[PDB]
DNA sequence: TTAGAGAATTGGAGAGTGTGTTTTTTTTTTTTTTT
DNA sequence: CACACACTCTCCAATTCTCTAA
């Protein structure tokens, strides 16, 4: 038998609390939900957000008049599984009549409702039928409570405090909680069906089953009454036109790797989002998900095989995020700040030195535009560099300042297929896709294989990566510029060797980077001291040592980029003329030099300087491509060249 | 219609008088043409004209387009029908289509068989249903809804046999009936038909005598265009039926209209336990591929005829690069080659691009490429897209030894472009060796012994060694290639 | 021969005995022949 | 383990039948 046990709650106190707070809230148009539903009933909103902030005004505010309230959001808190059908109950009891003329083109349900209603009437006079869910056209979800900063959250209101996967332990099931981490695997939208509706082939009659089981049997009896009592015997047809499907979808939050205690391993959460919360949730997100933590069963055969041992889920029911005016700041910052000299040293403050360097990936993060082909407006650039020179510090400041940048290294790109077993997913991606509209920081360029080889040659002169896993031929864009950091073999670099001798890069590969800086470091007395002082200085005040103009925000660059893409700066035909010129001089000292061979000005480095100078009126203004700009650029590209030459 | 209040009889008569005494003109004047001045292909009745090519032609299915219903005045609530309910709003068109066609017979006197144009079941196939809708935006609430996708195809399934008329045979006195199936459910006879048998239970499905249709599930995927940047895109399952079967080969791009439809999948195949989540899949009704003549022959004669032919088709070999006159005419002539000698003798050309790292040792191969009808480019080095050589498989769906053709065959009179020739491995420069000596690529693993015919044109480009040819050294020592496979 | 009182049999629901699942070959070592 | 399937064991009232009915 089933024991009884006394619980002090009174669900039908709390529910007639709860429609006099449907009804008389008002926050400081009438009442809040009251125009809420009227919205609903306009079919212009379908997500009834029950704010828990509004219900603790609501009680403090009948504190004062009556303390008509048992405390429910410290009720719901415990409990919010059946406060949801609390809160719907009470919002169908108290559903407005539309007022606007809402097309009604699409209106299966409301014809199964008069349909029905008309055949039950026909009957009735002799001469619930519908299930709740069925006639709902919204989802309801729960606000989680502010911060209070009162003696109100004297420890409670546990969906205040974010917590982790490793601190929902097994007694906070049933609770509204909130946890904190990065979402690892979002499956595809799928309709889980809420209610189906079965028709009878006679009898007429349709039969609805709720169901909330991940797994059901299909009724196929007519048990209504008409087939029973004629004894028809007749079987039922599902009818996914009169049934309710509400999209589905199954997160995974991991947990980040600063609340993972030492010596353990990061656990996860499956989070089940539905209604209108689905697609709020990427793989790359880092989001503070509030939900009902609520224990899935191994309902069918598996159960009876494994016993109490339950499997749980996180409901979600409310996500927040974490990751012209600013065109006007940064027209002011260009007036004021010389960007140029200024960006440069913003992109690395902390490393001292090889302000060029910074120069060439501050045209690298901006990039011209030359998308006609007969052609391409990626920038990619490689330093050679030498061991013990902060070429991945400046990999990694790029990666962390530059939208949708990507770090990684050679050994540990490509891309995998059907990684789980279980779902079999399809075209999982790499590290070249991700940073699509961004940048690639691939350090440790030398040590990297003959496969990601191919892969990043492909990419670099075809935009776009391929498999051919099973003959599929399928492609995943990638528009990544590149950023290579190699470093020479044999440890440091060697001056008297040819430079693609220190490094074990084919030409090929090399002679297609649009710009290519050898950046290696050389023992002097001034400027070690210097990068002494400025290392140590780091290391007492956790802070940069501030000495000029240090630019923070990115976001000037962004509106740099989305300002002149549209411009679009039209070349110069004088500017077309200094090129060819620059092109036969440049050729003809390359002959006459020849020391390395690794030089040969070619079409490619053409093809560079009028994307380098596209970028640098990229960002000063539009059109500003003149001689004043091209002079530059080949200055820049001659002093890279020298710079394979330095010493 | 059940589940609209929708009469069935005003739907046929609004499509029946929208057949005929229908004129392009309204759909002319509906997209606010400018260009409306024209009279026979706008005032002319083009449903009727329709008609008669499907009469004089003997087909069944019909473009129809969508707009041409809003074009016409009481027609506009059956369009939003057919968004909305395209399952009845089809198979009405259809029985109106043989209908309206059947009375044309009888009423123009164009003499016919009645039995004939009745037997053929005619189809409308309505593409332009609306914007194209994204993969990623199908809310539940489109089902049973038309639906209009663009993507491109990865792969197709084998025909699937679908029954559709079963076929019992009574074990006691040899009557057979068939029985027509419905919605993939078995309503076999309780008992023989026949009253001197009337044998109860004495009815079993002979499989091979019944009546099937043909399934082709294809594995539509999202067009990389259009998909966000950060994730990889999204597939959907597409479901071909009694035509269009065969219609679009896996990697091609089309734009697909079909009714987006969910069904249960069972959880446990002994058990009737149905999975809850309602795998979606979309019932297609029309596929448009977005991707010989006498005046070509008297084009051919006029080009022909040109004395500066020879240069002209040097210089549209590689319009793009300049300078090359020498090499685009090697090319040009390996396009046509040889002639096939019989009675074995090659009867092709070819050709390998030296000298330093080339832009055009690439351009001219794609130029070549997109030239030449078949052959297809690929690069010896990376062999990533077509592996330049035949050898066997395990598919691993199945996991059956199928064996897949390499570069070289499937390129018999086209032109096979190599690419990186020199980095090319040396197992495939042996195969290279196999199939310009003896032109045939023999395979014996795996239990397969077999000679594959290659008749391959080879036109290769590599890259030197070092940073650039150097013209002094031979070319040999500059390509990294071995003597004979150079000779 | 007709409208109506008597025997005689057996199919359609249900008591019950025994079934049938969930259930898995990834990833990681170790060997071996070619490369 | 237990819920659902397939099926042997088992059982009365509506359906058929032939002696006595009108
Ligand atoms: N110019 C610099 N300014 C500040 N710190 C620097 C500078 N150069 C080197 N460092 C320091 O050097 C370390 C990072 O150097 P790395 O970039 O790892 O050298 P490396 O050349 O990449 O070594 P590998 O692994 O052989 S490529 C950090 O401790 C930095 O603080
Ligand atoms: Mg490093
Ligand atoms: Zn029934
Ligand atoms: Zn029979």
């Amino acid at each position: 038998a089933l024991p009884s046990i006394q619980l002090p709650v009174d669900y039908n106190n709390l529910f007639n609390e709860i429609t006099d707070f449907l009804v008389t809230f008002k926050q400081d148009k009438g009442p809040k939900y009251m125009a809420m539903l009227q919205k609903v009933a306009n079919r212009e909103l379908n997500s009834v957000i029950i704010d828990l902030d509004d219900i603790l005004q609501y009680q403090n505010e009948k504190f004062l008049q009556g303390t008509q309230a048992d405390d429910l959001v410290s009720a719901i808190q415990q409990n919010a599984n059946h406060f949801t059908e609390l809160f719907c109950r009470a919002i169908d009891n108290n559903m407005p009549l539309p007022t606007k003329e809402i097309d009604y083109k699409d209106d299966v349900l409301d014809v199964i409702l008069n349909q029905r209603r008309l055949r039950n009437e026909r009957m009735l006079s002799d001469r619930e039928l519908f299930p709740p869910n069925l006639t709902r056209r919204y989802f309801l979800y729960f606000k989680p409570l502010s911060q209070n900063c009162a003696r109100r959250y004297r420890k409670k209101a546990i969906s205040s405090k974010p917590l982790s996967v490793r601190q929902i332990k097994g007694d906070f099931l049933g609770q509204l909680i909130t946890v904190r981490g990065i979402i690892t695997r979002v499956s595809d939208v799928k309709p889980a069906v809420e209610v189906i509706a079965y028709t009878c082939d006679q009898c007429g009659y349709e039969v609805f089953q709720e169901v909330n089981s991940r797994t059901f049997t299909p009724l196929s009896e007519c048990t209504s009454e008409e087939c029973s009592q004629n004894q028809t015997k007749g079987q039922l047809f599902m009818s996914t036109r009169a049934s309710k499907f509400s999209a589905f979808q199954e997160c995974k939050i991991q947990e980040l790797s600063q609340q993972v205690p030492v010596g353990h391993i990061p656990r996860s959460l499956n989070i089940h989002v539905n209604g209108t919360l689905v697609r709020s949730l990427s793989p790359g997100d880092i989001v503070d998900v509030t939900g009902i933590f609520l224990p899935a069963p191994y309902t069918g055969f598996k159960a009876l095989k494994a016993g109490l041992l339950t499997e749980t889920y996180l409901e979600a029911q409310f996500v927040r995020q974490h990751k012209s005016d600013v065109e006007e700041r940064v027209m002011e910052l260009i007036t004021s700040g010389d960007v140029y000299n200024r960006l440069a040293k913003s992109i690395a403050p902390e490393i001292y030195g090889n302000l060029d360097v910074k120069k060439a990936l501050l045209l690298l993060l901006v990039g011209g535009v030359d998308k006609r082909v007969g052609i391409r407006g990626d920038i990619n650039v490689c330093l050679m560099g030498d061991p013990g020179v902060a070429k991945s510090q400046l990999l990694k400041a790029i990666c962390k300042i530059s939208p949708r940048g990507v770090y990684t290294t050679g050994k540990g790109t490509a891309a995998v297929m059907k990684d789980p077993v279980t779902d079999e997913m399809i075209l999982e991606g790499g590290a070249l896709v991700l940073a699509d509209n961004g940048i690639c920081c691939i350090d440790e360029f030398d040590k990297m294989d003959e496969s990601d080889r191919t892969a990043i040659h492909e990419v670099m002169e075809q935009q776009t990566i391929s498999i051919s896993k099973a003959g599929i031929n399928t492609t995943l864009n990638a528009r990544t510029s590149i950023l290579a950091a190699a470093n020479p073999l044999y440890g440091r670099y060697n001056p008297r060797l040819s430079p693609l001798d220190n490094i074990n890069l084919p030409a090929a590969l090399l002679s297609r980077f649009d710009i290519l800086f050898l950046m290696l470091d050389i023992p002097s007395r001034d400027d070690d001291e210097k990068l002494a002082e400025h290392v140590t200085y780091v290391h007492m005040h956790n802070k940069q040592p501030d000495l000029d103009f240090t630019p923070v925000e990115p976001s000037k660059m962004r509106e740099y980029i989305a300002y002149a893409k549209t411009k679009r700066p039209v070349m110069s035909e004088a500017v077309n003329d200094y090129v060819v010129q620059a092109y036969i001089r440049l050729r003809q000292d390359s002959k006459r030099e020849m020391k390395f061979s690794f030089g040969q000005a070619t079409p490619r480095t053409l093809l560079g300087i009028i994307r380098l100078s596209q970028a640098l009126a990229k960002l000063r203004l539009a059109d500003m491509v003149d001689i004043d700009d091209v002079e530059e650029a080949l200055r820049l590209v001659r002093v890279s060249k020298e710079s394979l030459y330095q010493e | 219609i059940w589940g609209t209040n929708v009469s069935i009889q005003e739907c046929t008569t609004n499509f029946r008088n929208f057949l005929m005494s229908f004129k392009y003109k309204f759909r002319k004047i509906l997209d606010e043409r400018e260009e409306f001045i024209n009279n026979t292909t706008d005032e002319e009745l083009y449903y009727i004209k329709q008609l008669n090519e499907m009469r004089e032609l003997g087909t069944s299915n019909l473009n129809l387009d969508a707009r041409n219903l809003l074009a016409y005045k009481q027609t506009e609530d059956l369009y939003h029908q057919l968004l909305n309910y395209p399952q009845e709003v089809i198979s009405i068109m259809d029985q109106t289509i043989k209908d309206c066609m059947v009375s044309l017979i009888v009423d123009n006197n164009l003499d016919y068989d009645l039995d004939e144009i009745e037997t053929k079941f005619y189809k409308v196939r309505p593409y332009n249903v609306g914007s194209c809708k994204g993969m990623r935006e199908l809310n539940p609430n489109d089902i049973d809804k038309l639906i209009n996708l663009k993507g491109l195809v990865l792969r197709s399934t084998p025909v699937i046999p679908d029954m559709k008329v079963a076929f019992f045979k009574c074990n006691v006195c040899d009557h057979t009936m068939a029985v027509e199936i419905d919605r993939g459910v078995i309503q076999e006879p309780a008992r023989c038909e026949r009253i001197d048998c009337n044998e109860p239970n004495s009815m079993s499905l002979i499989h091979n005598r019944c009546s099937f249709a043909d399934k082709q599930v294809i594995k539509l995927q999202e067009t990389p265009d259009f998909v966000p940047d950060g994730q990889t895109p999204h597939s959907i399952s597409l479901c071909v039926y009694d035509e269009l079967v065969d219609s679009c080969r896996a990697g091609d791009r089309i734009e697909v209209t079909g009714t987006f439809r969910s069904i249960p999948i069972r959880a446990n195949s002994r058990q009737r336990v149905l999975k809850s989540l309602y795998k979606t899949y979309v019932d297609v009704v029309h596929v448009k591929k977005v991707s010989i003549t006498d005046q070509d022959l008297a084009k051919i004669r006029e080009v022909a005829a040109r004395e500066d032919l020879y240069s002209l088709l040097a210089r549209s070999i590689a319009p793009s690069i300049y300078e090359l006159e020498d090499v685009k005419k090697g090319i040009l002539l390996q396009l046509f080659g040889g002639t096939n000698k019989t009675f074995r003798y090659r009867g092709d050309i070819n050709i390998l691009l030296c000298g330093d790292p080339s832009t055009s040792k690439s351009q001219i191969l794609q130029y070549v490429h997109k030239i030449t009808p078949r052959g297809v480019y690929t690069s010896g080095k990376g062999s990533s897209a077509v592996g330049l050589t035949a050898y066997i498989t395990r598919d691993v769906d199945t996991k059956q030894l199928v064996l897949e053709s390499g570069a070289l065959v499937l390129s018999d009179g086209g032109v096979c472009c190599i690419d990186e020739f020199d980095k090319m491995s040396d197992s495939t420069r042996s195969v290279l060796h196999e199939v310009m000596e003896q032109q045939t690529i023999s395979i014996a693993k795996a239990g397969i012994i077999t000679t594959l015919n290659a008749r391959s044109s080879i036109l290769a480009s590599a890259n030197p060694i070092g940073s650039r040819y150097n013209p002094n050294l031979p070319v040999t020592e500059n390509i990294d290639l071995p003597p004979p496979l150079l000779s």
